[PDB]
Parts: C-alpha cells; structure tokens; sequence
C-alpha cells in the first residue's frame, strides 16, 4: 500500500504526531520499509534528541528499516538504543537474527580485547548494552538447563568469567550429568581453541572444578595434568589421593603417568613422591620397571614370529647392494621386537661376515630394538660385545652402544653418564674408519637416553665432536643435540647451532645440524616462530628443509591453519626437491590428531606433478593415519605402490603398513593382495633396490612385535600424547643419507593389549572374556556393524577395532576397582582371594629379582 | 553452537587447500612455457 | 662424464650384501664407476649475471620500439594463420592446435598493446 | 654451460626518474662549485606514454584491428568449452542407463 | 540458531570450487607429464632397419642391415 | 510420523492446485476455499524444504481473482487480503537464504514486485530492482521466463531500454516447458515489440506472424508503418483504433512516451546535408510537424541532440557539418574492456558445467 499518510503526519512538527506515527510504523515497517528509509534521518534525529518524546520507540523503527535493507550491525546499534522496548525472552524470526548479529559483534570486540590485556573480562570496559544482553542470553539458556548450548557461546565470545560462573550453579551432585557436561566442555577446549593462552585457563579451572566436586572422573583429571604438563598441578592431586586411599587406585593412576609424561616430569613425580612418603609402591612404578616388564611377559607368549618368512625374503633378493643386508636386519628386530629372541641372526652367520661397516653396525643395533622392554636385562645382553671385548670389529662394538641407547631412552637416567664416559674418550681417535663407526653409535646413543629433559652437560661433550671434525661421527653428534634439547632447549642452544650449521664444512654434519635444529624447537608453537624465519632466512637447501620440520614439530597434536598455511606455501611455491618433500611429510605431525582430512589435503598432491613430493604425501598418511586404519588412506597409497619411480613405490610400502597393523583378511579383504605384493617385489629382479628395501621392511611392519603391537602417536591409556613415537617417526621417514636409522621404530611401538593387573599379585590372569566384535573376521595372518555375542580369551591378540566390545569377567576370584573404559590400557585389579590362583603366570621382573 | 565450531574447522582447511590448488596452477602455466623453450 | 677406478678397502667398507661388488673388488682390484655431476657457486655469481643477461634493460626500449616498426607484417600472418585454423577445424567435422593457436594470439596481442 | 649453471616498463621508467633526479641535483651543486644538446633533447621533446600520444593515431586504426583477433580467440574458447559441457554430460548420462 | 545454517551454507559452496579447480588442475598437470616423457623419446640415434635372414633356435638370428653390414644380434623377448 | 507429515504437506499442495481453473471448475467460484487452504498458517507449516512445489504462478492466480477490482468485481475496495499476503511473503524473505536455497527466494520477491506494478509506484521500485539479482541456474525455464517478463516492465518505466531488451530476448528463447508457445509468450511479445518502438523502431515481425494470433500482427504493422514514414497522423489513429489494447495492458502512458519519438524521427529523416541549408526548404520539412512553431521546434531539435545545427536569425540561415565518417571516439579501447568482461563471465560459468 503507502506509508506515505503515516509519513506525512511525521512532518507536522509535533509531539503528538511523533508519537502517532511511531505507534503506526512499528506494525507495518518491515513491508513499506522501502517508503519509511527516506524519513530515516528524522528517526535518527528523533533518536538522540528529545524535543519530541518518542525516542526508545524511533530507535526500534530505525532498527527495523536498517534491518530490512541489508544493513544488520547498523540495525543493532539501534535495537540496543530501544531499551526498555527491546526484550530478548521474546521472540519473533527478526529477533532471533539481530540478537546473533548482537554476538557476532560482541565476538569481535573480545577477540581484539583479550590479545590486548587477558583481565579486559574482569570489568566491563566494553559496551554496558552487549554485555547485557551477553549475560542475560547465557541466563536464558541455561533456565531451560540444556548446558552444552549455554556453554559454546560463553566460549565464543572470549570471557572466562561466564563459563565459570555457568557451569558452577547447576554442578548439583545429577552425578551422572555433572560429570559427563565437564568432560564434554574438556575435550571441546582442547580441539576447537588454539588460542593457547585461554585454552590453557579453561583447562586449569576445568580441572579444580571437577577435582572438588566428592565425585570425580580421574581418567579425565589425568588428560589435563598432561596437557599442563606441570609437576605442581600432580601435587594437589595427588594429596587428594591420600584422603581418599585406597592402592588399587593409586597404582593405575601411576601406570597412566609414568608412559604419558616427559623425563623431567617423572623426575619431580619421584622427588615429591620420597618427601611425601605416600607409597614406596608408586616411586617404582614411576621408575618405569613395572610396565615394560608386563609387556615382556605378553609379548613372549602371545609372539607368532616366523624365521621362515626372513629366510624367504633373503632368498628372494640377490645381493648385489648393501640395501638389501640392512632390509632384513631391520625386519628381523621390528618382527621380533620386544620378544628378546635374536633368532634369524642367531641361526645366519656367514652373510653377516660379508657386511660392510654400516651393515654391522646396525646388525649390532638390532638386538637393541629385541631387547627394548628390559631395564634390567637390556645392559646384561650387549655386555659380551661391548668395547674392551671379544667382537670382531670396532664398529660391531660401535652398534653395541646405539642398541643400547635404543633400549634405555625414557629412562636414560644411568645410560646418559655412562656413555658421556665413552665421548669424551674417545674424541682423541679419529684415525681410523674403525673409531669413526664407534663414536658414531656413542652420539646417537647418548642423544636417545638423554631425551625430554635437557642436559647441557651431553649438549657440550657431542660439540667437541664437531670442532675436530670428523666425518661420520659429526651426523650423529649434530642429530644428538637435537634429541636431547627437545623442547627445553636454551635460546642460547638455538643461537650457538644456528651459527655453526653455516661454519660447517662438511656435508653430513651440515645434514644432521639442520635436522638438529628442527627437534630442539617441539611443542613451542608461536614461539618457535623466530627460528623458523631463521631457518627459511638462510639462504643453503639444508637449512630451507630443515625449516619445515621445524613447524611439524612445534604445531603438532591440534592443527592450527597458519601453520598449515605456511608449509602448503612452501610445498607449493618453493621448487626445490628436498623441500618440496619436507613440508608435505610435516602436514602430517600437524594433522596427527585431525587425521580424516589428511586425504583430502594430500589427495592433489599425491596426483601432483615431480616424484618427491608423492613422496612426501605417501609419508604424510603413513605418520598421521597410523594404527586407525583410515579406508581413505588407503585408496590414495594405492596408485602409489605401483608408481614408475622407485623410492615412490618404497614409501608407499613403508606407509600402508603403518596404517593397517594389526588388521587381517576378511576384516579387510584387500591385505591379501598388499601382503602378496610385498612378497612378489623381493622375488622379481625386475624391482630395483629401493623397492624391495620398501617392500622388505613393509612385511616388517605388518608382522611387528609378534603381530600384537600397533603404531601410534599416543596412549589409549589415558588418549593423551606420547612424545617419544612423533619423534621416532620423523627420523623413520628419512633414509637418503640416513642409511642406517631405520631402528627409531623401535620407540614407537605401543602393544595393544587389554590384560587386568592383580592389585597384589602383580600377574596376568588366562580366564574367558565376553565380546561382541565378530572373531574370524579376526584371524592369524600369513605363515561390518556387531552386537551379536561373541568370546575371547585373555592373553591373546586384541585388535584395535576388538579393544571396544570386551569386558571384564567379575565373578571370578577379583574385583576390577575401576573397570574397563572401552579403549586399550590395562585396569588394575584388587583380589577378593589372591591366595589361591585362578590361572596366572609370573612377570620377567619376578624372573630376574 | 559447539557444532559450529568443528564445522569451521573442516571449512578453513578445504579454503586454504583451494587458494593453494590456485597457485599450483600457476607455477604450472610458468612451467610450461620453459619446457616449450628447452624443447 | 667424470669416473674414477675403485679402491679397495674403501668402496666395500661403504657404499645378503653386496656379494657382486665383493667379488669384483677381489678381483680386478680396479674398474671404472661413474660420479655425479653437481655445481655449486655463490651468490654474489647469481645476482649479476642477471642484469647482463645494463644491456638487457635498455636493449627492451629500443626492441619496443622497432617491433612497433614491423607490425605491418606481424599483423598480417596472424590473419592467415586464423584463415588456416577456422578451415581447420570444419575438416574434422586439430582441437587442440587450435587452442594453443588461441592461446599464442592473445599473447601476441598483450605484447602489441604494451608496445604502444 | 652458462644455462645449466642457472638451471618491466615500470623499472625502466624509475630508472629513468632517478638519472633526471640525480642530474638535477648536479646542477645544483655544479652552479654552487662554479660560482647543452643533449639536455636540450632529453624536456621539449618529450613534452608532447608521453612520445606514444602522437603515434596513438596511427595506433589506434591497427590497435581495432589486433582487438577484433582477441575477439575471434575468445569465441573459439567458447567452441572448446561446449565439448567439455558435452564430454560431463554424456557421462552423466551413462551412469543413468547404468 | 541462525549462524549454524551460515556456516553449513559456506561449506556446500566451497567443495564444488574444489571440484571445478581440481579437474582443471589436472589437465595442466598431464600436459607437463606428456612433455617430459616426449623429451626422453626425442633423445636417440634411431633404430637401424634390417631383414631377417634366419633364426637360430639358440636365441640369435642373422640379420643384414642396410645401413651397415651383416651381424648377428640377439632376438627380442617382445617378439 | 515424519514421512506422514510431508505427506500431509503434499495432499494440501495437491488439493490446491486442483481446485482452481487448472484441472477443476471455475477459479473464482473456488477461490475461498483456495484461500482456506493458504491462510491459517499451514503455508508457513510447509517448510520441510522451500516453496518449489507451490510456485509464485499459481499464488498469482489465486490472488488476483480475489482482488483486483475486475474479477472481485468491487467485491471490497481494499487491499487488506494482499497486505496481508505480501507481508506474509516479506517474512519469508528474512529466514530465506540465497546460496543455494533462493528457489524460494526469487519466487516472493516476483509475487511482492507483480503486486506494485499492479498498483503502487516507481518510487518503491528500487529496493526490489536490487533485492531481486540471484542465480538463474535454481530456478525454471517457466519461471526464468516470468521474472524476466516482470523485471522488463519495470526497467521500461525507468526507461532503461537496453536491461529489459536483453532480459526479454533471453526469457522467451526456446520452449521446452509450456508459457513460451501459449498465451504467455503473447503478453511477453506485445511488451518486447513496445520496447524496441522505445529505443528507434523495430521492424521485424517475422518470428511474431507464427507465435501471435492475427488480431495481434494487424495492430503490429500500423505501428510499424507510422514511425517508419514519420507520420504523426496515422500513429495517432493507430493509438485510437487499438485503444482497447492500449488499455488491456494498463499503460495508457505509453502511447504519451512514443508520440514524442515520433516527432523526434521525422526531424532525423532528412539530414543536416550541405554546409549552409535553406530555411525554406527545413521550414516545409518542420511545417508536417507543426507549421507553426518551425523556429520553435528546430530550437527544441538542437538542444535535444535530435539535430546539432548553428543558427542566424539576423540572416534567417541554418549552418550545419555532414557527418558520416567515424574515427576513433575511445572505440578499439571500449572492444577490449567489453571482450575481457564477456571471456570471464561466460567463461567461469561454462567451466561450472
């Protein structure tokens, strides 16, 4: 129609009229709004005037007109100048859309504000009119006491105080419902805010509030520990253990730790743990003894390790290239990980009497990566072949200290001095290709053991090396630094390495520096952001590729989109064939806990133009899908493994291995095929050697630690980071200078197992479970929705997709105090009847007491 | 509204994947061209 | 090409194993194996070849300008080339050559305009 | 060998504003100390992109000429763009029968 | 309640540039490829043309070329 | 319970399209319980997915026989019911989207947009104009068609010629869906031939002999004829004849708009010519005109750009230039900013395909 009379009348010039006109308009804006936007002016005059008396009332036409046209924060200006007039436990669809209009302004005023002081929320100092609408809109929701909506916009709009105070009144201890909101708000912090500093501040509140409440879930009060990583936040915890006592408890809690935590961390956990005098039980657990022991005992009879299929391999090549001799000493540890049986090597000795000196060394190293999983029984194994004994060469006796420090890293309190004894002495020799190969396993060994705490004291023992310069050992030495300094690293320490990668004349240790330079700078994010300038600053390939690794490192676990947008860049707009590869193997440290969209970035660039960056992509998967068995991975390594170029098919190999551990025909049809094609490639002698070297390993892979061990970048345990398995993959997925340091998979091995723990016995029970996972669509290799029931034992192979479905039995001879949790991690026990045995068997640490 | 925010987080990685297919293709046309000139 | 002979005691100290260059080397004692071809040279080399290949900067004016000068001819081969292409393509009825054809005029025209 | 060793109007024109502002500043100074053609050729000449206004007439007549080339080109990309419209939906259409 | 659709709308959009980009990409990237693999052929002294004069059962046949003289060469395992 | 309610939704949408003219008895005597079936906000009910089932055509029908004075039949003088309706329409507009849901969105603002040239004004017209641009791609060839038909009206009151010829030529372009060879493709016919008369004169009535009926063609060629000879006599005749046309369409105005390129065409008709022109001879040209006002209507000529001519009325002598030679007038530039527009737009949507 027109709004033309109603318009006309607003002109007469007086207060009746003025009031009149509003009344009317407020009906019919939104139609004739077209009219009405000509007489927007007097309503804004109107608005902060006064010589009328229609103000509240011209703010709300004027909110409405600018609505209409498109203009929806000019509009909200206005609506909030309304006032009394302009009520939000009202609603109409026009409401609805400016009160998120309301928001989205009040998101991006906090955004600034909090980067700008990090107490901006504990006044208002923003806009009194958003702010309540902000309290009140957070009221609403949560008087209709659905949390989880309440909660996510008090997130979004940047204020800590509101999530408090939300959370707080309604915590009414249902229990249930208490702890299933806080544990819901914790994984959501974690995943979706890599604004670090109110992360960290949601994460420490989250966990006080949880902590205080009479019941409490102590798998996710560990998570945020971890996450902190603070030695202070497990002390308060910990006096609330001794309140409530009981061993049972106590000890898992410990059995968590003691894997999730760094070395310094430990460190503090056992000093705090002797002056508080709260359980001899636990200092020995967090010395690290009790688990690996426990895995020993699994692993030595749930093994299914064939020689057969080494001797198979071995015939199936032909040497003529060292390549092949490291294949199957690699794929022999790997397959006979942790079940400390030498057996291949026992049983073949002239070929090894062949071996050039690398060939030795890491034959030597091999029983290091068997032999991992004793502390004890570790150091007493190599001791016949050490230096100042029998052996047959010096870089036999080399490999013996690199198979060592395999072993003893995550504990390499007494390691690190031991072999310091061994750098300092044998700085003197460099005069022979003999001493070169010794020092050469003293650096790598030294570097492992003394991981995850920073010792200055091994940093400037392995410099030294550098300064007489030899060849070999110099590689070792430089990487060394790199592993020992992680993540605690001086400023000084960057600054000294920076400078002397440019010195360093000789290539390998101009290698290994920048390698080195990359490790020393993990879990730093924005604060790594000057070295990687740095790095990308120098102007030497080495360097430029060193960069890359930089960011993987420092970004990992939770993506965040600057970080991939730099090494997208690099990958893309960088030529160059070392760094092209390098930052796509860095997506996937980045993406580790984001892994379903690993396919769709990589999937270009896997179909993309120059062999090293396929590479690079078959790479990225392989670390970042690893023990999930991810279909989409798969479907892009396939092309891949069949790829003209060699190292391409290699890598492929290498890759789709790591993904499909422990997983078997009829669970998935296709690794029939894959596990037939790694067995043709070593047959044919129409492959060339880095194919088969892809190929030989792969099998490697699959057949792992017995077939019970799957490759993860964390716990199930807790499902909080495991530092030591990153690391050991990054210096996996080079080979190209880097010939012998295939044995860092060693370290990243996790077992899959679900074995209860007596609370006092400390042993194993052998009694039937329940399932409802279908078994024989699980089945031994080589050599889908459920709910039907099903049977499984205990000490026997538990797959990942298996782990979810079994039970405890709990009418035997036990109580299992806090149950299973529906991922893989053991539950102790604590026994109604520990004098009689239902069927258990003696642990290795009860073999060598 | 928690939602919004896993939503958002597949939605930045896809515009960023797109801006660099787009650069991809550039390096391509430039490429092209040398190899027309070596040949 | 660059090759050298082989030491013993050397290349198979370094790089089953290798058993044919084991036997080789217990042998002969020497034979040819060939070594990679890399370069290396500074910075300083990099940046001032590139304003060489003073001449280039002034030599583009005056290539500019005498282009313009020759255009009468340039022009009138792109017309047959055109007359070629059209014909062309209702014989198939060569795609191809037609759009990198396409491709190479629009070129041509981006430097004409540039010109002038 | 020098190629496998290794394997715009604009910065002429600042180069060309530098020299002008550099002989400027001689001047300058080389009145101050104290106390032809080619400068002569380098101002009225030019005073008329600047030197191309009086060749634009000549120019322009050829510069419609090389426009109606562009213009044939953009056509035959729509042709080659059809096929590909064509190719898309013939696939289509199997994976229907199919 | 009204920025959860937004965000679902902005995601649609941006996998179908995705696919347009993608399928271009591709095209491009085959024409280096094919350039490449052409570069290796226009590297060759050729293949000589010869008459088969007999086959020897051992696996040599004699052959007489025309552009040099007779030999005896080793037979194909293509053919 | 779910599948049971988009079924319910069906069964309203179904018994509403039959019970009108379409497939059932006379539309006005129906018209309340099609109404009924509108109305309680069962409408609004329907939003499982957008209004593409029920289409901007049929709530046109409904509504028009309601109200419009002429099938109300007086019935009330008030435009309450299409107040209330447009509104209605307006709320829509808000919760819809344009990204990928504007198969609603085009729809309402066509039915809002129908109603102000109905009845309303141009002032209005604006907001409309610029609220309306969305993909064409959603929606159908009948209905590409009609908010084409629609927005050229619109654009001819502005007296935008050039947008509307373009729309126009594109919405009436093939046929493979019905309302582009029946009583639809007339209306759009008689509204193109209109603008084309607007912009000089069209002068091609080939592809209209087959796709209107004769009592159209006759009315056609009259027009055609007058502006062509330059004659005002027989164009006013033609106005008067087809009067009931004229009317039919609702714009009377137009025949006001084109009287004045009449007498525009026929000072074009006879060129500026040699380099002084004879008063007498321009006087007998002005004198068919308007024989009384020749000093007048040459003056209006000129500053108009009907003519450009130098004048003495001290000497009563016309100067003038011939012009017939085109130089550059910014020509070769305008080819190339137009081609690189042109290989962009075309080019990006053809690559979506």
């Amino acid at each position: 129609t027109t709004a033309a009379p109603l318009l006309a009348l607003l002109r007469e010039n007086q207060d009746s009229v003025k009031t009149y006109a509003l009344e009317s308009i407020n009906n019919v804006v939104d139609q004739l709004w077209s009219e009405i936007s000509n007489e927007l002016p007097d309503i804004e005059a109107l608005y902060d005037d006064d010589t009328f008396s229609d103000r509240e009332m011209a703010a709300l036409i004027a909110s409405k007109v600018y609505y209409n046209l498109g203009e929806y924060e000019s509009a909200v200006k206005y609506a909030l100048a309304a006032k009394d007039r302009f009520d939000i436990d009202e609603k109409s669809q026009f409401v609805e859309t400016i009160v998120s209009k309301s928001i989205e302004m009040y998101v991006q005023e906090a955004s600034k504000q909090y980067t700008k002081d990090e107490q901006f929320y504990t006044k208002d100092i923003i806009d009194p009119k958003l702010t309540s609408i902000f309290e009140r809109m957070i009221e609403k929701c949560l008087k209709a006491s659905e949390l989880k909506l309440a909660l996510g916009i008090a997130l979004e709009g940047y204020r800590l105080d509101i999530i408090e105070s939300a959370l707080k009144s309604k915590l009414d201890q249902s229990t249930s419902e208490n702890v299933k909101i806080i544990n819901y708000l914790l994984t959501l912090a974690i995943t979706t805010v890599t604004n670090s500093k109110f992360r960290s501040s949601i994460l420490r509140k989250s966990f006080d509030f949880l902590m205080n409440m009479p019941n409490c879930d102590y798998l996710t009060l560990n998570k945020v520990v971890v996450n902190l990583n603070d030695a202070g936040l497990a002390l308060q915890l910990f006096k609330k253990l001794k309140e409530e006592n009981d061993e049972g408890l106590s000890a898992q809690i410990a059995f968590d730790l003691v894997s999730s935590a760094s070395q310094q961390l430990l460190e503090i956990l056992v000093t705090e743990l002797t002056a508080q005098g709260y359980d001899p039980a636990l200092l020995n657990i967090l010395s690290g003894l009790p688990t690996c022991d426990y895995y020993n005992t699994f692993l030595l009879n749930n093994k299914n390790i064939d020689i057969g299929l080494l001797n198979k391999s071995k015939s199936s090549l032909d040497g003529k290239f060292s390549l092949f001799h490291t294949a199957v000493s690699v794929a022999n540890g790997f397959m006979h990980a942790g079940t400390t049986d030498n057996s291949f090597i026992k049983a073949n000795l002239p070929w090894l009497g062949k071996a050039q000196n690398w060939a030795k060394f890491t034959a030597t190293a091999s029983l290091g990566v068997i032999h991992k999983g004793n502390l004890l029984e570790g150091k007493k194994v190599m001791a016949p072949y050490l230096p100042g004994s029998r052996a047959s060469s010096r870089f036999i006796k080399g490999g013996s200290l690199y198979g060592l420090g395999l072993i003893y890293a995550g504990f390499g309190r007494d390691t690190t001095d031991y072999l310091k004894n061994i750098i300092v002495e044998n700085s003197g020799t460099s005069g022979d290709e003999d001493v070169d190969v010794l020092l050469h396993g003293a650096s790598l060994g030294i570097g492992l053991a003394a991981m995850g705490s920073a010792n200055i004291e091994v940093y400037e023992a392995l410099k030294e090396v550098l300064y007489n310069d030899s060849a070999t050992s110099g590689e070792a030495a430089a990487l060394g630094m790199g592993l020992c300094m992680l993540g605690t690293g001086k400023p000084e320490a960057i600054h000294d390495m920076f400078t002397y990668s440019q010195e360093t004349q000789h290539g390998n240790i101009t290698r290994g520096l920048a390698v080195g330079l990359a490790l020393i700078n993990y879990g730093r994010q924005e604060l790594a952001d000057d070295l990687i300038t740095k790095m990308l600053a120098s102007d030497e390939s080495l360097l430029r590729y060193g960069g890359a690794f930089t960011i993987a490192l420092a970004y990992a676990g939770t993506g965040n989109n600057s970080a991939v947008k730099r090494l997208l860049h690099v990958a893309v707009s960088d030529s160059n064939d070392d760094v092209r590869r390098a930052a796509v193997i860095a997506l996937g440290f980045v993406l580790l806990r984001d892994y379903t969209t690993v396919p769709r970035i990589v999937q270009l660039l896997s179909k993309s133009h120059n062999a090293h960056v396929r590479c690079g992509t078959a790479f990225a998967l392989g670390i970042a899908c690893a023990g999930k068995g991810l279909q989409s991975a798969i479907d892009v390594l396939d092309p891949l493994t069949k790829d003209p170029v060699d190292f391409v098919r290699q890598a492929a190999m290498i890759a789709l291995s790591m993904i499909l551990i422990q997983q078997t025909e009829k669970l998935n049809p296709q690794v029939a095929d894959i596990n037939k094609n790694f067995l043709s490639v070593i047959t044919n002698k129409h492959q060339e050697g880095l194919a088969k070297f892809g190929a030989c390993v792969a099998q490697g892979i699959m057949n792992a630690g017995g077939r019970n061990v799957t490759i993860q970048l964390e716990n199930a345990d807790t499902g909080t980071l495991d530092t030591k398995s990153v690391v050991g993959l990054v210096m996996f997925s080079q080979f190209w200078y880097w010939f012998p340091l295939a044995h860092f998979l060693s370290l990243s091995f996790t077992p899959t197992t679900v074995i209860g723990i007596r609370g006092s016995d400390q042993a194993i029970p052998k009694f039937q479970m329940n399932c409802y996972a279908k078994e024989d669509a699980f089945s031994y290799p080589r050599m889908k929705y459920s709910s039907k029931p099903y049977k499984v034992d205990n000490m026997t192979r538990i797959l990942p997709q298996q782990s979810r479905y079994i039970s405890f039995i709990k009418d035997d001879r036990f109580v299992p105090v806090r149950k299973f949790k529906g991922n893989n991690g053991v539950v102790v026990l604590r026994d109604r009847e520990p004098k009689e045995p239902v069927a258990l068997i003696e642990t290795v640490r009860q073999m060598k007491d | 509204y928690f939602k919004l925010k896993k939503l958002e987080k597949e939605y930045e990685l896809l515009t960023l994947q797109e801006d660099y297919i787009k650069d991809e293709q550039r390096h391509l046309k430039r490429e092209l061209k040398r190899a027309q000139e070596e040949v | 090409d660059a090759f050298r002979l082989i030491d013993t005691g050397a290349l198979i100290n370094n790089l089953l194993n290798k058993a044919n260059i084991q036997a080789l080397i217990h042998g002969l004692n020497r034979h040819y194996y060939s070594l990679n071809i890399d370069y290396h040279k500074t910075a300083k080399e990099t940046k001032m070849l590139m304003n060489l290949h003073y001449e280039e900067k002034e030599e583009s004016n005056l290539a500019a300008t005498k282009s313009m000068v020759k255009i009468a001819e340039q022009y009138s081969k792109r017309i047959e080339e055109e007359k070629e292409l059209t014909e062309e393509e209702l014989k198939t009825r060569p795609k191809k050559h037609l759009s990198e054809t396409a491709d190479e005029t629009l070129e041509n025209n981006i430097v004409s305009v540039l010109t002038a | 060998g020098v190629e496998h060793l290794l394997r715009i109007r604009l910065t002429n024109q600042l180069k060309s504003l530098k020299g002008l502002q550099s002989k400027l500043k001689d001047v300058v100074e080389y009145l101050d100390k104290v106390i032809h053609t080619i400068l002569g050729k380098l101002q009225d000449v030019f005073n008329l992109n600047n030197l191309q206004k009086a060749l634009t007439v000549k120019t322009n007549d050829e510069l419609m000429v090389i426009y109606i080339s562009n213009l044939v080109r953009s056509i035959i990309a729509f042709d080659d763009l059809i096929e590909n419209k064509i190719q898309n939906k013939k696939i289509q259409e199997q994976r229907v029968k199919d | 309640e009204q920025k959860i659709q937004e965000t679902e709308l902005k995601i649609r959009s941006k996998t179908e540039n995705v696919r347009r980009l993608e399928a271009q990409r591709n095209a491009l990237n085959d024409k280096v490829r094919f350039i490449k693999d052409e570069l290796r052929l226009l590297q060759e002294p050729g293949s000589y043309v010869g008459e088969v004069i007999k086959i020897v059962s051992d696996k040599k046949v004699l052959v007489k070329v025309q552009p040099e003289g007779k030999y005896i060469v080793d037979v194909a395992k293509d053919i | 319970k779910t599948i049971e309610v988009t079924a319910e939704i069906n069964c309203f949408m179904h018994l509403l399209v039959q019970l009108f003219l379409w497939d059932s008895k006379e539309l006005e005597q129906l018209v309340e319980f099609n109404r009924k079936v509108v109305i309680p906000n069962l409408l609004c009910y329907y939003n499982l997915r957008s209004l593409n089932l029920i289409n901007a055509k049929l709530w046109f029908y409904i509504y028009l026989s309601h109200e419009t004075l002429a099938r109300s039949s007086e019935e009330i003088n008030s435009d309450n019911q299409n107040i209330i309706l447009r509104s209605t329409m307006m709320k829509f507009l808000k919760i819809a989207s344009l990204k990928h849901d504007n198969e609603t969105k085009a729809m309402l603002i066509n039915l809002i947009l129908r109603d102000f040239l109905n009845n309303g004004e141009v002032d209005s017209a604006s907001d409309f104009i610029s609220k309306l641009e969305y993909p064409h791609t959603d929606v159908s060839s009948s209905l590409e068609a009609r908010y084409f038909f629609y927005l050229s009206k619109i654009n001819a009151i502005q007296l935008d010629y050039s947008t509307a010829n373009e729309y126009i030529i594109a919405a009436i372009r093939k046929a493979p869906h019905n309302s582009k060879s029946l009583g639809f493709l007339q209306q759009s016919n008689k509204l193109h031939c209109c603008i084309q008369l607007l912009m000089g004169d069209i002068p091609e009535l080939s592809f209209f002999h087959q796709s209107n009926m004769q009592k159209s063609l006759l009315p056609y060629y009259h027009l055609t004829k007058a502006v062509k000879l330059g004659d005002l006599k027989k164009f006013t005749s033609t106005i008067t004849k087809y009067k009931q046309l004229l009317l039919k369409d609702d714009t009377y105005q137009l025949c006001v708009r084109l009287r004045s390129n009449v007498i525009k065409t026929g000072i074009r008709i006879i060129s500026l010519t040699y380099k002084k022109i004879s008063l007498r001879d321009i006087c007998l040209k002005l004198n068919l005109d308007s024989e009384q006002t020749v000093e007048y209507m040459v003056s209006r000529a000129i500053r108009d750009g009907v003519i450009e001519a130098k004048i003495n009325h001290e000497d009563g002598f016309i100067e003038t230039t011939e012009l017939l030679n085109i130089y550059d007038s910014e020509d070769p530039q305008q080819v190339f900013d137009e081609r690189i527009k042109f290989a962009n737009q075309l080019h990006d949507e053809y690559l979506v395909s």
